[PDB]
């Protein structure tokens, strides 16, 4: 609506976590979640 | 950990898992900041 926001509101990824054996966090940044019109301007390819 | 505000009781001793980091043991063993220090099965120098 007004105050476009476009930021994480609800966390439904997982319900709970009890035992953690590893943890890593990157540096702060800001990523634009605003919707865009037209063709796909970004491509991300990952190999795991 | 060695200077934390509070420690768990002897019966309730906490089990802290340490991983995903580096250990600098030079400042710990060789600082002579503790009354007693001993190792079993391996010398402190080899552990470094």
């Amino acid at each position: 609506k007004n105050n476009k926001s476009w930021m994480e509101s609800e966390f439904r990824v997982y319900s709970s976590a009890n035992n953690c054996t590893f943890e890593y966090v990157s540096q702060p940044f800001l990523m634009d979640l605003e919707g865009k019109q037209g063709n796909f301007k970004n491509l991300r390819e990952f190999v795991f | 950990v060695f200077n934390a505000t509070r420690f768990a009781s002897v019966y309730a001793w906490n089990r802290k898992r340490i991983s995903n980091c580096v250990a600098d043991y030079s400042v710990l063993y060789n600082s002579a900041s503790f009354s007693t220090f001993k190792c079993y099965g391996v010398s402190p120098t080899k552990l470094n």
